[PDB]
C-alpha cells in the first residue's frame, strides 16, 4: 500500500466518523469527538470525492445541526481544520463554525 | 481610549472581576487581580508588540534579566491565588510572575522579566494556566501509563513497582536496594518527574534503611505485606532518620490491631494516609476516621471521587483482581466487601468539601485511574456545590474559595506530604516549570500543553504532515522535551538525602535532574493549604455513619457528572 | 440556564488603555505606491520614510491603540491618528538607529532622520 | 552473445540513451552514460556475480579497497548528472562512483570499489536513486514531523523552534543559548539531520552573536520579531564574523521600510530569502523582486507549489494560523489578504523553470508541508512543461535539462546556502551516503529507501512477522539506523565554527556526528547549481503584474497534478 | 477531537467488533479474540447509551452463546472488563463467565 | 484479546479496504493504495474462511477488474502478498497481476 505516517493517522478519523455515526442511527446526541470526527471524515471524503476546497467549507457547515448534538457542541467547535489529497494535490480545509 | 470588557477578555483574556466556567461545570472562577499595565500586554505574532525595539528589547543579553520563556496573559489558578499575569522561566524554574516586556519603553515591567533575544513565547490569553499535578499514589505497572497522566496535566508520579508483577499490582512499592536501582535507571526513559517508594516492612532496621541509601525517596507500608505494629514502627524510625515520607495502607482484616492500635504504633509521627475512606484499603470500617488526627497528612484514591450511582457495582471485582484474591474462598468475599461502604464513600465526599481530607491521588493501575486525578477533582467540587451550595466563605458570586481548596489536593498538598515543594507543586517564583495549559472549555479534562522544566513536553496538536498544526487528527502527543537527552534536563528524579550524599546517581549514570526530598518528618495536617482541619471523626460500627461536630455526614450519590460524556469519545 | 463549556461572563465596565498619559492626534499620509500598516508599540518618528508627516510629533511616541493592533495606510492615503507617550525608560534602540537612546535628544533624532530621508522634518 | 534492450533494462536497469518516466508525470529522464563493463555487471543473490572468488574478492581486508557497502546499477538523478553507475560506500561517506566488483576477474573495476568480505549490498537495479533532501526551511513544532519528512526522501532539516510555541509555530527561530542548547540535546533522538537557527533580532550584537557561540548554525530574521533595519544589519554583521547564513523573512506591512529599504540594510551581504514569492511573508506585493538581486539566495516554501485551482483558497485561515492573528481586527485580516496574490503565484511557477528562484523548501508546520517538498518540486515541473513545453536546452525528446535544473532546488543548492554542501546535498565521492532510492513509480512520492549515513534509517517494508518483508502491511517504517546509539554515527549536528571551538559538543555530551557551518558569505546567485540567473523583476503595485526581460509573466491555474489521487490514502 | 491515549486504544476494540460481526454475519463460529471483542464493543457501547453498570454485567452474558463460538472458547472466557465513560464518568464492567 | 503485534497491524488493511469498498461503492475509480487494500483484505478473509492457498492464488485475481480503477493502477500491481492464519497455521499467499 506504501502507506506514509498521515495515512495510517487519518485511517483513525475515518474510524471514529463511523463509530459516531452508528451511535446517531440509534438516536444519540453526538458529543464533541464524535462530531469534530463526523464533519472531518465528510471533507476528507469529499476531497476525494473531486470537490473544490469553497465547495467543502460550505458544505462542512450543514453536515450536523444543533440537534444533532449535545447542548454546548456548538458553541465548542469554533472551526474544524482538515488537509486531504484533491485531484490538484493536498489542501487545507477550514469550516468556521460548522454546527449553528 | 477605552475597549469594552467582552473585547478585552476575547483579545488578552479576562482581568479583574471577570469570572471563568470551568469546562462544563457549575463552578465559576474570578480574575482577583491583575498584574498587567492597561495598554502595554505583551503579545506575540505578525504586527504584534513582542518585537525588537518595540516589546522586545534589543540591548541585553541573556544573563542580563532577559527570559528564556515567557508566557503571555496566563490566568493563573494556584492555592497562592486566582489572577493574571505574566509567567517567565529562566534555566528551566519561575523566576518572574508579573509583568513582561521591554522597560525601555513600557510601564510596570517586572525586572527581571525582560523579553530580549533570547526569549521564546508562549501566548496563555485566553488559558487557565496552574502547575502540573503531583499523583502520590503511582503504581509503576504499565509504562504507557505515563501519557496517560501527562494528557491529564499531571506532572510528578511518586510511587513504586516493577511493571506488572504481583507484588506492584497490589502495593506502591520497588522492594530493595536491586530492584530501586533497575527502576531508577528506568526512569531516565520516562517523561515525567518520579520519586520511588521501597518496602515499608520489616523487624530491623537495615532491611528497611538500606533501600533509602539505594535511592527510594520514601516507603509504603502495605497490608499485603503485613502492616502490622512492627513495620509500622521500624518505617516510622527509619523516615525520621532519613527525613523522607511513609505511606500507609493499614490492617483491613484488623489481624493484629484495630485503627487505635495502628495509630498507638504511629505514636504522634508524621504519615500520608492513603486512600483514606478505605475502599482502596485500611481498618474495616473505620480507617477514615485518621483524617482527624493532627499528625496525619490524608489523601484519596480516585475511583470514589465522586459518589456516584454506579460507583459501588464496579468495586468488588476490582478489588479482588488488584489484591490477587479468589472468588472461591469465603473469607476474601468478606475481605473485599467489607471495603466497599456507602456511607463512607458519601462522607468523603463532604470531607473533602470541608478541607478534612487534604489531598487526592490516582492509585494508578491498582485500583485507580492514571488520568483522572485532576478530572474527578473537580468533578467532586462540582458535586459538593450543587448540593451544598457555595461555601459560606465565597464573595461576588464565585467559587474561588473552593477552587483554592480544591486545587491544593492535587497540586501543592502532595507536595508537602513528599517533601518536594522546594522544587514542585505550584506556581511560584524560584520552583521548576511544570505548568500546564488549559482551554477552559476542556479545564480539568484534556491538557493543551504541558510545560515541563521549561520546554513543552505533552501537547494537544494535530497533523504533522499538515501545513499548519491544528488540523485533524488532533490528539495527545509527546513533544520535544521528550526526545533525545533532552528528557534528562526537563525531568526530576526525586531521591533521599543519603543516597544523593552517597553518590547513587553517578554510580548508576543518572543524567535526570535530580531532587532532594527533605522536610517531611516536621510538618503535619496544619501545613496543608486550605485542608488543614483536624477534628473527631466518629464511624458507627454497626452502622458505618460518619460523624463530624455531633452531624452525620452524608449525601446522595448523582446520576450524572460534568467533564463525562461531552468530551470522551469512549 | 444552557451551559457554554469555558464561557465568560465578563464584569460591567471598560477599559481603558494608556491611562495618565499625554494624547497627540496628528495627520498622517503615506506619500508611497504600496500600503504601509503601522503597529502600536513602534516609536513613531522610525516609521517608513514615505509616511509624511511633523516627525518631531512621533518623537517619544506611539499609536493610541489596543496593544497588538496597527493603523494602515493604503497608497495614497492621508489620516489623522490619536498617538500616546512612551513609557519605561522613555528610550529606544534599533527599529531605524534614529534614535539609540534617550527620546529626549529631539535635535539628534531629526538631524538623522532627515540625513536618512525620512519624510516630514521641518 | 547479445542482449535486447528491454531484456537488458528489466535485469540490469536501463542503459545509455534508455529513458524513463517519473511517476505518473509527463517527465522523461534519459541515462546519460553507464559505468559498467557489459558482462561484468555486479548483482547479487543465489547464483549471482557477489560470490567469493567470482565477483567478490577474498583476499583483501576493509582496509585494502574494500567497501562496506555496494549499491548496485544505479541510476543517479544529481544536478552532476544523469547516468548509471554502482555507489561504493565506506565509513558513512560516498567513496567511489563508478563499477564495483573484483579486479581478480572483471574488466572496468574502479580500484577503491572492491566488493570483499566486508562488503554489505543493496540492490538499485531498476531504482532512481538520489541525494537526501535538504530541507532549510523547517519549524520544529511537532516531533511526528521527522517521519513525514523521511517518508519523501528528505534527510537534512534546518530551521528552528522549541515545539508548539507561538513564537516557534510562526518563526524558524530558538531564541537564545538556552533555547539552543536544549534542542541540542533533544536533537540526539532525531533520526535526520539538524542545523539550528537562532532569532536574527537585536539592536547590539552580544545578544545575537551568543546564540552562534552557543550551537546556532545560523540565524533567522521574521517580521513577527520585529524584520527592521537594525535586526537586519546587527544579524548580518553578526554573520559575516561567524561564517553562517541569515534567512530573512522581511516586513509585509511596510512598517519601517519598502522592499529598496530592506535592500539598503542589506548592503549586498549574502542572504537567503525564504518563501521569496511572498504568500509565505515580506513586503507587499512586491518581495519577489529580491529573487533577481546577485547576493540574494532566493527559496520558495511548497504551500503555493504549484499554481492550482484550490491554492488561493486555503491560505487565508492557514496564514491567520500561523501568525496568531485575529479575525475579529480588521489590520489583521488586511495583512493577510496583502499576502495573497495569484498574480505572484504564477509568476512564481515561471521563476523557477527559468532558474530564477535556486531553491524548494517545506515551511513544515508553519504554512507548508513536511512531506512534501520532494513532491510538489516535479509537480511544478510537469506542470510547465504541460505549458511551457521542453526547454530550449533539451536533447533527444528527453527532459534531462529540466530535470537538472530541478533536482537541484531541493538538493544542492539549499545546501551551498547553508554551507553545508562539503557534507550533504549531492551524489559525488568524498560526500556523506545520505542516499533514497526510488522506485520509478513512486519516484518523488513515496521513498523506498532512505540511508542515512551508510546504513538505511527509514523504508517502505512490510509484515514483520511475516516470511519475508514484502507482505502486507507495506508502510514508512524506522529501520536499524534509528535504533540505539546507531542513531548517533547516522546522522549530522551541523553548528558554528566558533561553537566546535568553544567545545559546545563536549559540553553538552552530543554524540551525534558534528558538522561545521562554513563558507557562506562568499557566495551568492551565480553559485546556485542550474539556477544562476539574475534580472530586474518587475512587480506592478497596483496590478501585481509580475515582467521579466519586458515580458508579463503568467500561466493558469490546473484542475489536477500528477503524484497525487493515484497515490494517496487520503 | 483532542483524543487521549485511551481513546486512541479503544477504537481498535470497535474495529476489531466490526471484524468479528461480519465474521459471524457470514457464517462463522467465532474464535477467542472475535468473542472477545464483540462482547467488549458491545459494553463500551452500552456505557455510551447511558446503561447502568449493574445492567451491563447481566446483559454482557446474553451476548454470544456457545453455538456462536468454536468449541473450547466458552472455557477459555473467565471474564471480561472493559472501562468506558458512563453519564457519570468511567466505570469497570466486569462480565463473569459471558459465555456458558 | 491478547492481540499481538500482527494482529494489531493487520487490523488497518481491514479498514483501509473497508474505506476503499465505500469509496467504490459511491462510483469512485480506486487508487493503487485501495485497491491493494481490498485484494489484502480479500485474501485474509478467505483464510479465515477456510479456503486453501491456492483458490486464493485465484481468486486474487477477479476481486478488482481495471474498469474498477485509475490508469495505469493495473501496471502498478505486479503482485499481492499477505500473511494469515488458515486453518493449518499461517500462510503467505501471493496473488500475481492481480488486475489485467
Ligand atoms: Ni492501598
Ligand atoms: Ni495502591
Ligand atoms: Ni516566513
Ligand atoms: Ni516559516
Amino acid at each position: 500500500m506504501h502507506l506514509n505516517p498521515a495515512e495510517k493517522e487519518k485511517l483513525q478519523i475515518f474510524l471514529a466518523s463511523e463509530l459516531a455515526l452508528k451511535r446517531k442511527a440509534r438516536g444519540l446526541k453526538l458529543n464533541y469527538p464524535e462530531a469534530v470526527a463526523i464533519i472531518t471524515s465528510f471533507i476528507m471524503e469529499g476531497a476525494r470525492d473531486g470537490k473544490t476546497v469553497a465547495m467543502l467549507m460550505e458544505e462542512g457547515k450543514h453536515v450536523l445541526t444543533r440537534d444533532d448534538v449535545m447542548e454546548g457542541v456548538p458553541e465548542m467547535i469554533d472551526d474544524i481544520q482538515a488537509e486531504a489529497t484533491f485531484p490538484d494535490g493536498t489542501k487545507l480545509v477550514t469550516v468556521h463554525n460548522p454546527i449553528s | 481610549m477605552k475597549i469594552n470588557r467582552q473585547q478585552y477578555a476575547e483579545s488578552y483574556g479576562p482581568t479583574v472581576g471577570d469570572q471563568v466556567r470551568l469546562a462544563d461545570t457549575d463552578l465559576w472562577i474570578e480574575v482577583e487581580k491583575d498584574y498587567t499595565t492597561y495598554g502595554d500586554e505583551a503579545n506575540f505574532g505578525g504586527g504584534k508588540v513582542l518585537r525588537e525595539g518595540m516589546g522586545e528589547n534589543g540591548t541585553y543579553t541573556r544573563t542580563e534579566n532577559v527570559l528564556d520563556l515567557l508566557l503571555t496573559n496566563a490566568l493563573i489558578l494556584d492555592y497562592t491565588g486566582i489572577y493574571k499575569a505574566d509567567i517567565g522561566v529562566k534555566d528551566g524554574y519561575i523566576v518572574g510572575i508579573g509583568k513582561g516586556g521591554n522597560p525601555d519603553i513600557m510601564d510596570g515591567v517586572t525586572p527581571n522579566m525582560i523579553v530580549g533575544t533570547a526569549t521564546e513565547v508562549i501566548a496563555a490569553e485566553g488559558k487557565i494556566v496552574t502547575a502540573g499535578g503531583i499523583d502520590t499514589h503511582v503504581h509503576f505497572i504499565n509504562p504507557d501509563q505515563v501519557d496517560v497522566a501527562l494528557a491529564n496535566g499531571i506532572t510528578t508520579l511518586f510511587g513504586g513497582g516493577t511493571g506488572p508483577a504481583e507484588g506492584s499490582k497490589a502495593t506502591t512499592v520497588t522492594p530493595g536496594p536491586w530492584n530501586i536501582e533497575k527502576m531508577l535507571k528506568s526512569t531516565e526513559g520516562l517523561p515525567i518527574n518520579v520519586g520511588i517508594l521501597g518496602k515499608g516492612h520489616g523487624s530491623s532496621i537495615a532491611p528497611i534503611m538500606e533501600q533509602i541509601d539505594a535511592g527510594a525517596a520514601g516507603l509504603k507500608i502495605h497490608e499485603d505485606w503485613g502492616a502490622t505494629p512492627a513495620s509500622i514502627d521500624r518505617s516510622l524510625t527509619v523516615a525520621d532518620e532519613a527525613d523522607v515520607q511513609v505511606a500507609i495502607h493499614s490492617d483491613t482484616l484488623n489481624e493484629a490491631g484495630f485503627l487505635e492500635d495502628t495509630l498507638r504504633a504511629i505514636n504522634g509521627r508524621v504519615i500520608h494516609s492513603f486512600h483514606v475512606e478505605g475502599a482502596g484499603g485500611g481498618h474495616a470500617p473505620d480507617i477514615m476516621a485518621m483524617a482527624g488526627h493532627p499528625n496525619v497528612l490524608p489523601s484519596s484514591t480516585n475511583p470514589t471521587r465522586p459518589f456516584t450511582v454506579n460507583t459501588i457495582d464496579e468495586h468488588l471485582d476490582m478489588l479482588m483482581v488488584c489484591h490477587h484474591l479468589k472468588q472461591n474462598i469465603p473469607e476474601d468475599v468478606a475481605f473485599a466487601d467489607s471495603r466497599i461502604r456507602p456511607e463512607t464513600i458519601a462522607a468523603e465526599d463532604i470531607l473533602h468539601d470541608l478541607g478534612i481530607i487534604s489531598m487526592m491521588s490516582t492509585d494508578a493501575l491498582a485500583m485507580g485511574r492514571a488520568g483522572e486525578m485532576v478530572l474527578r477533582t473537580w468533578q467532586t467540587a462540582d458535586k459538593m456545590k450543587k448540593q451544598r451550595g457555595p461555601l459560606a466563605e465565597e464573595k461576588n458570586g464565585s467559587d474561588n474559595f473552593r477552587a483554592k481548596r480544591y486545587v491544593s489536593k492535587y497540586t501543592i498538598n502532595p507536595a508537602i506530604a513528599q517533601g518536594i515543594a522546594h522544587e514542585v507543586g505550584s506556581i511560584e517564583e524560584g520552583k521548576f516549570a511544570d505548568l500546564v495549559l488549559w482551554e477552559p472549555k476542556f479545564f480539568g479534562v484534556k491538557a493543551d500543553r504541558v510545560i515541563k522544566g521549561g520546554i513543552i513536553a505533552y501537547a494537544q496538536i494535530g497533523d504533522p504532515s499538515a501545513s499548519i498544526p491544528t488540523p485533524q487528527p488532533v490528539m495527545g502527543r509527546r513533544m520535544y522535551g521528550t526526545v533525545g537527552d533532552l528528557i534528562h534536563d526537563t525531568n526530576i528524579t526525586f531521591m533521599s538525602k543519603s543516597s544523593i550524599q552517597q553518590g547513587v546517581p553517578a554510580k548508576l549514570g543518572l543524567k535526570r535532574r535530580i531532587g532532594t526530598v527533605k522536610n517531611c518528618r516536621n510538618i503535619g495536617k496544619k501545613d496543608m493549604k486550605w485542608n488543614d482541619v483536624t477534628t473527631d471523626i466518629d464511624i458507627n460500627p454497626e452502622t458505618y455513619e460518619v460523624k463530624v461536630d455531633g452531624e452525620v455526614l452524608t449525601c446522595e450519590p448523582v446520576k450524572e457528572l460534568p467533564m463525562a460524556q461531552r468530551y470522551f469519545l469512549f | 440556564n444552557y451551559i457554554v463549556p469555558g464561557e465568560y461572563r465578563v464584569a460591567e465596565g471598560e477599559i481603558e488603555i494608556n491611562a495618565g498619559r499625554e494624547k497627540t492626534t496628528i495627520r498622517v499620509s503615506n506619500t508611497g505606491d504600496r500600503p504601509i500598516q503601522v503597529g502600536s508599540h513602534i516609536h513613531f518618528v522610525e516609521v517608513n520614510k514615505e509616511l509624511l508627516f511633523d516627525r518631531a510629533e512621533g518623537i517619544g511616541r506611539r499609536l493610541n491603540i489596543p496593544s497588538g493592533t496597527a493603523a494602515r495606510f493604503e497608497p495614497g492615503e492621508e489620516m489623522e491618528v490619536e498617538l500616546t507617550e512612551l513609557g519605561g525608560n522613555r528610550e529606544v534602540f534599533g527599529i531605524s538607529d534614529l534614535t539609540n537612546g534617550s527620546v529626549d535628544n529631539k535635535e539628534l533624532i531629526l538631524q538623522r532622520a532627515k540625513e536618512l530621508g525620512y519624510k516630514g522634518v521641518e
